[PDB]
């Protein structure tokens, strides 16, 4: 019966990712004065299915100069970790209830980079290596700031339990308390998910395909699914963190609908941003994160440590 | 005895065509934006202060229940 719950979490996530791709194409098209997919199915509703069936019936290629074990392990690790990040999210009840769910997401997101690193290295081609090294620089840029931002925000929660965040925001959204932290958190999520204007690893105009340039068919499809599931997952995490829906224990579906609407709004904002800005330079991303976000984040961390003691606002939990 | 017919501009002239850059100002002032931000922050701080104090009292009550039940 817990297996049924695992499947009821996994399969709908994959369906949402498949249709997220259709949504991105349609939103970008209408923002570019065109229509996007509207032939394959009514309103392009069958386009993701055609894409998936096409990618899983095409020839997967193993490069001659590549290391096979890492080459094959990396997409598996990417997709499995993308699916694993969803299990502690309370919607309003989590599949897995963790004391330190935030730390769990931090650690698994840190482990997810090695899929790109090992993929790029094991492809044994120059563009894949350049993409992998860009991933190294990107993680170095965003990780410290993202962790300190999370700590500063959760000083209002009293713990790292994700369900407590619902109780914390019972009367007001936490974005009214820490919008300067929310802005930097949103930009750091853009960097962490390798999304434009921070999509350095793929580097399409610049590096052709970046890290997965040598990937074809099903393995490439798995990388794509992992990336889009990560987009949805990070936006759901932000929605839980900063825009807390009210939860009625006798009618949890109201919370579920509200939370899903907020997650969709944030994902559509991601797609909106991709159609508006040019790409960063990756050293410029490092300098943005280390010379602007880091000092402000340190100062705001001190402020959010002092404020509950200043005003006698310390949250309950031990 | 037909007259010459040829693609020509209309009598007098065509309507004037704009070419200069048109980028409106379209914003508030810096002082107003900062003031709105700080006002929102203060409202949030006050709300959170009240709610966290209530949460502390509720936790004390929950702990007293356990203390009563422990023997
Ligand atoms: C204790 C003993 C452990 C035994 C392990 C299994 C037995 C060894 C053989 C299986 C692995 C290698 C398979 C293979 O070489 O097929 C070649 C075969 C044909 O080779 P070829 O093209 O003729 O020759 C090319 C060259 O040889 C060029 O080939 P290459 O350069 O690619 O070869 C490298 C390969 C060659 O193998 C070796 O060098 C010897 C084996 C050493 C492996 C152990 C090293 C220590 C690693 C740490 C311990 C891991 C746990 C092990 C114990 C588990 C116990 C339950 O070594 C590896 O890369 C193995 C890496 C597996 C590590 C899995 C770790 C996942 C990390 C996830 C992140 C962390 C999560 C949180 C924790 O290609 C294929 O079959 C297709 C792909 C096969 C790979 C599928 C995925 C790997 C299989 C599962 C591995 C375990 C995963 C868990
Ligand atoms: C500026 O041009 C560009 C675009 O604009 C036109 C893009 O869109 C774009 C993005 C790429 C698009 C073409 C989208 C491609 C669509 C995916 C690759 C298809 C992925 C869909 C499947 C693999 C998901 C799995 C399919 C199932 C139905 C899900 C359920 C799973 C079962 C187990 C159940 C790029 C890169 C681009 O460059
Ligand atoms: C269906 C028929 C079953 C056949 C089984 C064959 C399995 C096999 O190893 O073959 C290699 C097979 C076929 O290659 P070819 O010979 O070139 O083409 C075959 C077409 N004639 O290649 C593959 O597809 C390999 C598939 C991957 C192996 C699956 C298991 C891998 C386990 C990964 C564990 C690590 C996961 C990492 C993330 C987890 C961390 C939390
Ligand atoms: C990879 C690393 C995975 C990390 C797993 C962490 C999961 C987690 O944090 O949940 C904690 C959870 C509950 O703890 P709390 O809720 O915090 O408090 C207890 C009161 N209920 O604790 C557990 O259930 C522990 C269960 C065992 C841990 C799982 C260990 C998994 C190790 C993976 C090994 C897989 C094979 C080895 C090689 C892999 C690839 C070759």
């Amino acid at each position: 019966m817990f297996m049924i719950n695992i499947l009821s979490l996994i399969i709908p996530i994959l369906l949402a990712v498949a249709f997220l791709t259709l949504v991105e194409r349609k939103v970008l098209g209408y923002m570019q004065l065109r229509k996007g997919p509207n032939v394959v199915g009514p309103y392009g509703l069958l386009q993701p299915i055609a894409d998936a069936l096409k990618l899983f019936t095409k020839e997967p290629l193993r490069p001659a100069t590549s290391s096979i074990s890492m080459f094959i392990i990396a997409p598996i690790l990417a997709l499995s970790l993308a699916l694993t990040m969803w299990v502690p999210l309370p919607m309003p009840y989590p599949l897995i209830n963790m004391n330190l769910g935030v730390l769990f997401m931090l650690a698994m997101s840190s482990l997810a980079v090695y899929s790109i690193l090992w993929s790029g290295w094991a492809s044994n081609s120059k563009y894949a290596l350049i993409g992998a090294l860009r991933a190294v620089a990107q993680t170095i840029s965003y990780e410290v700031t993202l962790a300190i931002i999370l700590l500063s925000v959760l000083l209002m929660n009293g713990s790292y339990t994700l369900s407590t965040l619902i109780t914390t925001q019972e009367h007001i959204w936490m974005i009214f308390t820490s919008w300067p932290l929310a802005m930097m958190w949103f930009i750091s999520t853009l960097a962490e998910t390798n999304r434009a204007p921070f999509d350095l690893t793929e580097g399409e105009s610049e590096l052709v395909s970046g890290f997965n340039v040598e990937y074809a068919a099903g393995p490439f499809a798995m990388f794509f699914m992992a990336e889009y599931a990560n987009i949805i997952m990070m936006n759901a995490f932000t929605a839980i963190l900063f825009l807390g829906a009210s939860h009625d224990p006798h009618t949890p579906e109201l919370y579920t609908i509200n939370f899903v609407l907020k997650t969709l709004a944030l994902t559509i904002t991601f797609l909106w941003i991709r159609a508006s800005y040019p790409r960063f330079r990756y050293d410029q991303l490092m300098h943005l994160l280390w010379k602007s976000f880091l000092p402000l984040t340190l100062a705001l961390c001190m402020w959010h440590i002092s404020l509950p003691i200043m005003t006698a606002s310390i949250p309950p939990q031990s | 005895a037909s007259k010459v017919k040829q693609d020509m501009p209309p009598p007098g002239g065509y309507g004037p065509i704009d070419y200069k850059r048109n980028l409106p100002r379209r914003g508030l002032s810096g002082y107003s934006m900062f003031a709105v931000g700080i006002g929102t922050l203060l409202f949030g701080y006050w709300s959170m202060m009240k709610w966290n104090r209530e949460r502390r009292r509720l936790q004390i009550e929950d702990f007293e229940a356990r203390i009563a039940l422990m023997p």
